[PDB]
């Protein structure tokens, strides 16, 4: 068997389930580590 | 200014030290030394039995 729905004005709507950010700036940093074992 | 909001920039930290939390077992049987210098001077004392008669 088959089942059924018709399309009203032939739009779809697609979940897409990932976020949108829509970025306003980028920075930039250093930093340093500094791995010690004592 | 305009439309547009300005931010001031932010001062980074120069430098980072890592000091990873490690899990404590809590063992008993070191630390333990004490007990075994007490078994090293038993000091068992034995007299001769017939030398005094
Ligand atoms: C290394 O030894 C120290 C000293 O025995 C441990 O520090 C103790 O940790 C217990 C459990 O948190 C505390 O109740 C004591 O007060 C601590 N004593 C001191 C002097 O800090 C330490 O846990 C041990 N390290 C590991 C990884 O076992
Ligand atoms: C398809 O339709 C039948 C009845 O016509 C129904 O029993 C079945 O559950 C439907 N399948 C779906 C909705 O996936």
């Amino acid at each position: 068997e088959v089942n059924m729905t018709s399309i009203p004005q032939g739009v779809f709507y697609q979940p897409h389930p990932e976020p949108i950010i829509h970025t306003e700036r980028v920075l930039g940093l250093s930093q340093v580590l500094m791995i010690n074992s004592e | 200014c305009f439309g547009v909001t300005f931010k001031k920039p932010l001062v980074a930290e120069e430098k980072t030290s890592l000091e990873p939390q490690l899990p404590h077992l809590q063992l008993r049987l070191p630390h333990l030394v004490g007990i075994i210098a007490k078994i090293k001077g038993i000091k068992i004392e034995v007299t001769s039995s017939g030398e005094s008669i």
